[PDB]
C-alpha cells in the first residue's frame, strides 16, 4: 500500500475546468471525515483513462487552499474593509434587499397593458461552474422572483454559434463526442486551440492520426495545437468565411460531395421561391432604412399540401443545390488565398485532404470552440462548416460531425437549464408579452404536412406543461403559466442579454446584481467601464471560492472605497470535489460525481446557499405580504430538499420527472410517483412533471443512469467508442446525433467498418437511433420542421447562405467578393494612435479570468505573469527585446506585460500593408498574484453587434510600446 | 527493471506531467517570472524534479518546429552519479534492483553534491542550499513497487509518456520509431542502451536541450 492513500476513502469526481469531463479519483482522510489528501485521474474513465492536463492535475491545490473563503463577508456602503458575518445575517439581509427591490420594482403589466409579472431592477450572472441541479434550481428561483435579466458564460462564446447548428441540423449542440474523434480520417481544427483548451481531446485526435488521419490547424497563431498537426495553415483574423466558401466551391467544382446523402438527407432538392435572389452582397427583401431583411422573400415554393417542393433529379434552377453552386462560384483559389493570407498550394493541400472525406467510407470532422466567432457573422462562419459537412455526408457518422467544443465543464448543462434570458429549461422560449395564454405560447410551433417529417418540436406542449407541473404541481399548467415572468414582445431580444445588462448597470438602472460563480470585473470587455458601473448598484451578491476582482471591485485600482456606496455580500461556496451532482460535458454526457472532503471551513454548496436564501424571501412574503406573492409562495422547493439540505438526487429525479397519477401513454400503464422513462411519455394534460424534458430518461425507476460507470460495449459500439453504459447523454442516450443519416434507406451503414446504427433483424443496433422508425420511412433531421439538413438556411438574419462581410473594421476598406464591405444587417473609431490588432486567448495552465488558477501555486509557477506575444517584425519596428516590459494601450485602458517575441506570430498582409497582431492572455487580475498583471479586458471595447449582443475580444485596436 | 518510453512526437507541452509530479510529492512552487518564454520553472531545482523545456526552431514556410522536452533523471543502467558519490560515502545513491530506479538517500548531505552533478552526463542532480540533500526524479519508485504508473506517466494525455518492463518498452520504442519516421524522418532514440528513460526525439536531440543525450 502507499502510505499517502492507505487510510483515505476513495471517491470519483469529474474535473471542474473544461467541458472534456475528465474523471478524477479523490482520496479523503479519516475514511471521508476530513480533508482531501490526493486528487489524480480516474484510470477507468473512458474519456481520459487516468490522464489530466495541469488544471485537473492541480485540483488538490485548488480544494486544499488556505486562501479560500471560510465564511460570508459583508461590505457596508462606503466602508474600506470586509466584516466577517454569520450565514444567518448574510442570507436574511440579502432576502430583505431582494424583497425591498422586488416590492418596489415589480410590474404586473407593461406599457401596452400586457401581463409580464416581472422585476427589471435585479440582474443575475452565472454560472456554467455550478452542478446541473443547482443551475436548474437557480433559474427557477430567479424566475419565481420575477427576473428576466438572467445570463451566464454561454452568451459570450456559444450563443453566437448555436443558431448555426439549430438552423442546419435542428439542435444547437456538439453533434458527436470526444472519443469519436479517434474515428475521423481528417480533423480540421479552426477557431480552436484544443491542445491547450481541451487538452485530453488530443488523446483522441492523435489516435485518429495513428489510424491514418491528417490533422489540420487553421489559426492566425502557431500554437501547442499547431506543433502536433500535419498541416498548419495561417489565416488572417476574420477571413474564415472566404476560406470555407472556397472549400464549398472546391467540393462542387471537383464533384467530391456525397451525392446520395446530399440528395436524400439535405435540402439540396428543395425548390426556393422565385422571390429569392442575391446581387453584390445583398439578398432579396433588404430594408436599407432598418438594416434588416424580409425573410419571407427567401421562402421555399410550397406544394398544394404546404410541403416544400422537391426535384430529386436536382435539375430545377431553384433547387437549393443549384443556387448553392451559383452563390459560391465567386470564391476562387486566387481571391480566397489573397484575403486569407494562406498560400494557394496550402489551400489546395487543405481542400484536397478534407474534401477526400466526401467518400462514404471516410469521415471528416471540424473542431471549433470560441475562435473569432463573437462578431455579427460568426453564426454564418459555423453555417459554412455545417454546409461543408452536409455536402460531404459527415453529419451523423463516426469521425464526422461539427464538434462545437463547449468551454466550461457544465456550460452545456447551464444552457440546458435556461440560465439565458430567452430560454426556460429544455430550450422552451421565455414567453414574450404577446403570449397571453399557454394555448397561444403552444400555437407558435410550426407544423409539417410531410408524413416523413417527424418535426419533434410538435411535442413542445408536453414539455412546457410537464415543466410548469414541476414548479407548480397543485396548479393547472394554464394557470401556472401566469406566475412566470415575460419579456416585451416590443423590445429587441438582445436588450435582455449580457452586454446590455452592463450598459443598463452603467446607467444606474439596476439596484441589485447576483455575480453567482462569475468574475465580471475581469470577464466583461472594457473592465474599466464595468468596474465603475458596479459602483452604481445598491447591493452586489457574489458567490465564489475566493475573494476576487468582483467581490472587491470597490478597492480595485484607482477606486476610493469612501466614494462607492454599493453594499456587498461575499458568500464562499465549496469546490466540485466537496459536493454531489451532475455536470453535462461537450458530448452531452451528464456525469454524476460524489462528495470527497466535507465543505472547507463554513463554505456551502451553491444549492444550499440558493435554497436557504429563497426560503428566507418566502418566509418574509408570508409575514409582511408585498408585490404579487403567488409565484414565490407556491414554488415546490419541497421536492429539492432531503434531511433539511439541498438534495442533488431529488432535484435530478424531478428534472427527469414522474407521473402525478396512474396514466396510459404510448399504450403503456404508468403508476403515479413512477419516474418518467423518456420524454416520449410526457403529457400536456398535467399527468406528468419534468423540470427538463431533455433529462427525461436520465433518472428512471432503474435509477440514476448519470452515475453508471459501466464500460460494457458490443463490438460495433467498441469499434467507435460509444460507451453507452458510461453515464447518460441527452437525448435518451443518443451518443451521435443525426445517426439515421449514417445509413442508406435500407438501414445499411455508409461505412460498415465504423457503423453508428445498423438495421439488423427488425431493430436498430449500435447507437440509440436518433428518431424511431424503419429504414427509409423518416427524414433524418427529426428536430427540423421539414426533416432535412439545411444547406439553405432562411431563418438566419444575415441571409440563407454564408457570405463574406469583413469583421475587421480598421485595416480593411475593400471586399473582393461584393460591393458590400460590412454585414448589411449590423462604429469602431480606428484611432490611428492604435495601429495594431490586439487579440486575447488562453494558455493550458490558466482558467478563464484566472480567479481559480491564480490561487494555485503550481499553475502560477508555470505562467506567473501577463505577457504580450509579438512577431520579430513588430519587435524590430518598436525596439522590443524578448522579455522586455511593454505598455499595451487602447481607447479603453492600458496595462504592462512581458513581451514574448516569437516567430509563432507573423504580420498580416492586408490590401498590400503589413498589419501586426499582438496577443494577450486574459487570465490575469489585480487581486493575485503579486506582479501577475491585470485583465486584458482593460483594453477591449464594450461595443458589440446589434444582432448578437456579444463583445469584441479577438480583434480590437491597441498600441504596444517598450517601457 | 522498468523503462519509460517518451515519444516527444506526441507532446502538446500541456505540462500535466510537471504539475502531477508536484501534486504526488506535495512539492512547493518556485518563485518565477516570465522572461520571454512559456517555460517555467526555467530549470530543474531542489523542489522541481521535472520542467517542460520549450525551443522554437525556424522552418521553411509558415509556423515553426516547436520542440518540447519534459526533463527528468534518465535512471541510467550504470549510474555515473553513484560512482561519484560512492567516493565520499557508499550509500548516498543506491539502485533499486526491482525497478531500476537510481535513488538519492538522505546520506547525500554527507557527499560533495557539486561533484555528483558534474558526474551526471545529463546535468540532472540539484542541491538543497539548506540541507545539502541531492534531489531529482525518483521514478515515483513507491508507486511503481505498488504496481501504479508514475504520476507523470498516468497524467499524460497524448501517449507521449509510456512506462513498463524494459523488454515491452524497447519493443514499443523500435515499433514507434518506425511509425514516427514516416512523419519526422530524422527521428531518433536517445541513448537507448544506457538509460531507463528512452526519449524519441523528432530530430537532433541537442535541438531539444544541450543535455538531451550523453
Ligand atoms: N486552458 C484553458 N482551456 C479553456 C479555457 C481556459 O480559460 N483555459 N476556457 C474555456 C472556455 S470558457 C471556452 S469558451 C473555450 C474557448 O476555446 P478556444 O476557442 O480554443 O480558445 P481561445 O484560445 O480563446 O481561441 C482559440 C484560437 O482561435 C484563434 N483565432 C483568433 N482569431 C481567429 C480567427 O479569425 N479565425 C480562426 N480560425 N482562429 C482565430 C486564436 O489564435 C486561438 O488559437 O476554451 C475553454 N477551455
Ligand atoms: N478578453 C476576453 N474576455 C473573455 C474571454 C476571452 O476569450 N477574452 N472569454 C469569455 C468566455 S468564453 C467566458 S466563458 C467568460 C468567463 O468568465 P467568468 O465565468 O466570469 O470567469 P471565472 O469567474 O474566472 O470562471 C470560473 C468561476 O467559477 C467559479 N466556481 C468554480 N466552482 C464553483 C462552484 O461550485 N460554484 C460557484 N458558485 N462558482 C464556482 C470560480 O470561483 C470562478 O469565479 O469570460 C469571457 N471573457
Ligand atoms: S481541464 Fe479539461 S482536459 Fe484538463 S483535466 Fe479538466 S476536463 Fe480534462
Ligand atoms: S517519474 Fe515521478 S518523480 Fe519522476 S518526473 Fe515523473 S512524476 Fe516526477
Ligand atoms: S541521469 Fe544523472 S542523476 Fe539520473 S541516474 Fe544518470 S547520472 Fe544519475
Ligand atoms: S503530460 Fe504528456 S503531453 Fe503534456 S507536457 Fe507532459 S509529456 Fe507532454
Ligand atoms: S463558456
Ligand atoms: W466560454
Amino acid at each position: 500500500e502507499l502510505q499517502k492513500l492507505q487510510w483515505a476513502k476513495q471517491t470519483t469526481s469529474i474535473c471542474c475546468y473544461c467541458a472534456v469531463g475528465c474523471g478524477l479519483i479523490v482520496h479523503t482522510a479519516k475514511d471521508g471525515q476530513g480533508r482531501a489528501v490526493n486528487v489524480e485521474g480516474d484510470p477507468d474513465h473512458p474519456i481520459n483513462e487516468g490522464s489530466l492536463c495541469p488544471k485537473g492535475a492541480s485540483i488538490f491545490q485548488l480544494g486544499e487552499n488556505d486562501q479560500r473563503g471560510t465564511q460570508p463577508l459583508y461590505r457596508a456602503p462606503f466602508s474600506d474593509t470586509w466584516k466577517p458575518v454569520t450565514w444567518d445575517f448574510a442570507l436574511t439581509e440579502i432576502a430583505k434587499r431582494i424583497k425591498k427591490t422586488r416590492d418596489a420594482s415589480f410590474t404586473e403589466k407593461n406599457a401596452a397593458g400586457d401581463l409580464v409579472n416581472r422585476t427589471e431592477a435585479i440582474a443575475s450572472f452565472g454560472s456554467a461552474a455550478m452542478d446541473n441541479e443547482e443551475c436548474w434550481a437557480y433559474g427557477n428561483i430567479l424566475r419565481s422572483l420575477g427576473l428576466v435579466y438572467i445570463e451566464h458564460q454561454a452568451r459570450i462564446x456559444h450563443s453566437p454559434t448555436v443558431p448555426a447548428l439549430a438552423e442546419s441540423f435542428g439542435r444547437g449542440a456538439m453533434t458527436n463526442h470526444w472519443n469519436d474523434l479517434a474515428n475521423s480520417d481528417c480533423i480540421l481544427i479552426m477557431g480552436s486551440n484544443a491542445a491547450e483548451n481541451h487538452p485530453i481531446a488530443f488523446k483522441w485526435v492523435l489516435r485518429a492520426k495513428d489510424k491514418g488521419a491528417t490533422l489540420i490547424h487553421v489559426d492566425p497563431r502557431f500554437t501547442r495545437t499547431s506543433a502536433r498537426c500535419d498541416v498548419y495553415a495561417p489565416i488572417r483574423s476574420g477571413a474564415d468565411i472566404p476560406f470555407l466558401g472556397g472549400l464549398i466551391k472546391y467540393i462542387l467544382d471537383n464533384k467530391l460531395y456525397f451525392t446520395d446523402y446530399v440528395r436524400e438527407y439535405t435540402n439540396a432538392s428543395l425548390i426556393v421561391g422565385e422571390k429569392f435572389s442575391f446581387k453584390d452582397g445583398l439578398f432579396s427583401g433588404y430594408d436599407a432604412a432598418n438594416k434588416k431583411y424580409d425573410k419571407s422573400m427567401w421562402a421555399f415554393e410550397l406544394d398544394a399540401n404546404g410541403v416544400p417542393k422537391r426535384d430529386p433529379a436536382l435539375k430545377h434552377p431553384r433547387c437549393v443545390i443549384n443556387l448553392l453552386k451559383k452563390h459560391y462560384e465567386r470564391y476562387n483559389l486566387d481571391k480566397v488565398a489573397a484575403i486569407t493570407g494562406t498560400s494557394k498550394e496550402q489551400l489546395q493541400q487543405v481542400y484536397k485532404a478534407y474534401a477526400a472525406t466526401g467518400k462514404p467510407d471516410k469521415a471528416g470532422t471540424i473542431m471549433y470552440a470560441m475562435g473569432w466567432t463573437q462578431h455579427s457573422v460568426g453564426v454564418q462562419n459555423i453555417r459554412a462548416m455545417a454546409m461543408i459537412q452536409l455536402l460531404l455526408g459527415n453529419i451523423g457518422v463516426a469521425g464526422g460531425g461539427v464538434n462545437a467544443l463547449r468551454g466550461e465543464s457544465n456550460v452545456q448543462g447551464s444552457t440546458d437549464q435556461g440560465l439565458l434570458a430567452h430560454i426556460w429549461p429544455g430550450y422552451n422560449p421565455v414567453p414574450n408579452s404577446k403570449a397571453a395564454t399557454l394555448e397561444l405560447y403552444n400555437a407558435a410551433t410550426p407544423q409539417s404536412k410531410d408524413p416523413m417529417s417527424v418535426n419533434w418540436w410538435q411535442n413542445r406542449p408536453k414539455y412546457v406543461a410537464s415543466y410548469l407541473k414541476a414548479l407548480y404541481p397543485d396548479e393547472e399548467p394554464a394557470a401556472a403559466y401566469d406566475y412566470l415572468p415575460r419579456i416585451d414582445a416590443g423590445r429587441k431580444l438582445t436588450d435582455y442579454f449580457w452586454l446590455n445588462i452592463f450598459e443598463k448597470m452603467d446607467k444606474g438602472e439596476f439596484k441589485g446584481l447576483f455575480a453567482w460563480g462569475m468574475n465580471p470585473a475581469c470577464g466583461g470587455a472594457n473592465a474599466n467601464k464595468n468596474r465603475k458601473a458596479m459602483g452604481k448598484l445598491e447591493w452586489l451578491v457574489n458567490v465564489n471560492l475566493f475573494e476576487n476582482e468582483t467581490s472587491s471591485f470597490w478597492k480595485g485600482p484607482g477606486m476610493n472605497p469612501a466614494e462607492i456606496g454599493t453594499e456587498v455580500f461575499f458568500l464562499p461556496c465549496c469546490v466540485s470535489i466537496e459536493k454531489e451532482g451532475s455536470v453535462a460535458n461537450s458530448g452531452r454526457w451528464m456525469q454524476w460525481r460524489y462528495r470527497g472532503p466535507k465543505p472547507y471551513a463554513e463554505t456551502k454548496p451553491d444549492g444550499d446557499i440558493m435554497l436557504d436564501m429563497f426560503k428566507k424571501v418566502r418566509e418574509l412574503y408570508a409575514k409582511e405580504g408585498g408585490a404579487y406573492p403567488a409565484p414565490i409562495a407556491k414554488l415546490n422547493i419541497a421536492d429539492w430538499e432531503e434531511h433539511n439540505e439541498f438534495s442533488p438526487t431529488k432535484v435530478a429525479k424531478l428534472m427527469n420527472g414522474y407521473f402525478l397519477k396512474d396514466t396510459e401513454v404510448g399504450g403503456k400503464q404508468f403508476k403515479k410517483g413512477q419516474q418518467v422513462p423518456s420524454f416520449a411519455f410526457l403529457t400536456a394534460d398535467g399527468s406528468t412533471c419534468s423540470g427538463n424534458w431533455l433529462h427525461a430518461g436520465s433518472f428512471t425507476d432503474a435509477g440514476n443512469l448519470m452515475a453508471r460507470r459501466d464500460k460494457t460495449q458490443t463490438p460495433e459500439q467498441a469499434r467507435i467508442g460509444l460507451f453507452p453504459n458510461w453515464s447518460f447523454c441527452w437525448p435518451v442516450n443518443r451518443r451521435i446525433l443525426y445517426n439515421r443519416a449514417s445509413v442508406d434507406k435500407t438501414g445499411k451503414p455508409w461505412n460498415p467498418a465504423k457503423a453508428v446504427i445498423e438495421w439488423k433483424d427488425g431493430k436498430w443496433v449500435g447507437d440509440v437511433v436518433d428518431g424511431g422508425g424503419d429504414p427509409g420511412t423518416k427524414h433524418p433531421f427529426i428536430m427540423q420542421t421539414h426533416g432535412f439538413g439545411a444547406l439553405y438556411g432562411p431563418g438566419r438574419e444575415e441571409g440563407p447562405f454564408p457570405e463574406h462581410y469583413e469583421p475587421l473594421e480598421c485595416p480593411v476598406s475593400k471586399n473582393p467578393f461584393s460591393k458590400q464591405l460590412h454585414n448589411p444587417v449590423a462604429k469602431a473609431v480606428c484611432d490611428p494612435r492604435y495601429p495594431f490588432i490586439g487579440t486575447t486567448y488562453r494558455v493550458t495552465e490558466h482558467w478563464q479570468t484566472g480567479l481559480m488558477t491564480r490561487r494555485c501555486a503550481w499553475l502560477v509557477e508555470a505562467e506567473p505573469q501577463i505577457f504580450c506575444e509579438i512577431s520579430k517584425e513588430l519587435a524590430k519596428l518598436r525596439g522590443i527585446g524578448n522579455g522586455d516590459t511593454v505598455k499595451v494601450s487602447s481607447l479603453r485602458g492600458a496595462l504592462e506585460a512581458v513581451a514574448i517575441v516569437t516567430e509563432r506570430i507573423r504580420p498580416f498582409k492586408i490590401e498590400g500593408v503589413d498589419v501586426h497582431m499582438v496577443g494577450l492572455p486574459w487570465h490575469y487580475g489585480w487581486m493575485v498574484p503579486k506582479n501577475g498583471g491585470d485583465t486584458a479586458n482593460l483594453l477591449t471595447p464594450s461595443a458589440g453587434d446589434p444582432n448578437t449582443g456579444i463583445p469584441e475580444t479577438k480583434a480590437f485596436m491597441v498600441d504596444v510600446r517598450k517601457v | 527493471g522498468k523503462m519509460f518510453f517518451v515519444d516527444l512526437s506526441r507532446c502538446t507541452a500541456c505540462r500535466g506531467c510537471q504539475i502531477a509530479c508536484k501534486q504526488w510529492k506535495n512539492l512547493p512552487a518556485e518563485e518565477t517570472r516570465n522572461t520571454g518564454s512559456h517555460q517555467n520553472p526555467p530549470d530543474l531545482s531542489y523542489v522541481t524534479l521535472k520542467t517542460v523545456r520549450f525551443t522554437e526552431k525556424s522552418r521553411k514556410g509558415p509556423g515553426i518546429d516547436w520542440l518540447f522536452f519534459p526533463e527528468q533523471c534518465r535512471h541510467c543502467v550504470e549510474p555515473p552519479c553513484k560512482g561519484q558519490a560512492d567516493v565520499d560515502l557508499e550509500g548516498a545513491v543506491v539502485k533499486d534492483e526491482t525497478t531500476g530506479a537510481v535513488l538519492f538517500t538522505e546520506l547525500t548531505a554527507k557527499v560533495d553534491g557539486e561533484s555528483v552533478r558534474s558526474a551526471c552526463p545529463y546535468d540532472i542532480p540539484r542541491i538543497d542550499p539548506v540541507t545539502k540533500r541531492l534531489s531529482k526524479c525518483d521514478m515515483c519508485n513507491d508507486r511503481v513497487q505498488n504496481g501504479l504508473l508514475p504520476a507523470c506517466v498516468k497524467t499524460c494525455p497524448t501517449g507521449t509518456m509510456n512506462f513498463g518492463d524494459e523488454q515491452e518498452m524497447l519493443a514499443l520504442a523500435e515499433k514507434r520509431l518506425a511509425e514516427v519516421k514516416k512523419t519526422y524522418p530524422g527521428a531518433v532514440l536517445g541513448d537507448p542502451n544506457d538509460v531507463r528513460v528512452v526519449y524519441l526525439f523528432t530530430r537532433d536531440p541537442k535541438d531539444f536541450y544541450e543535455h538531451a543525450v550523453a
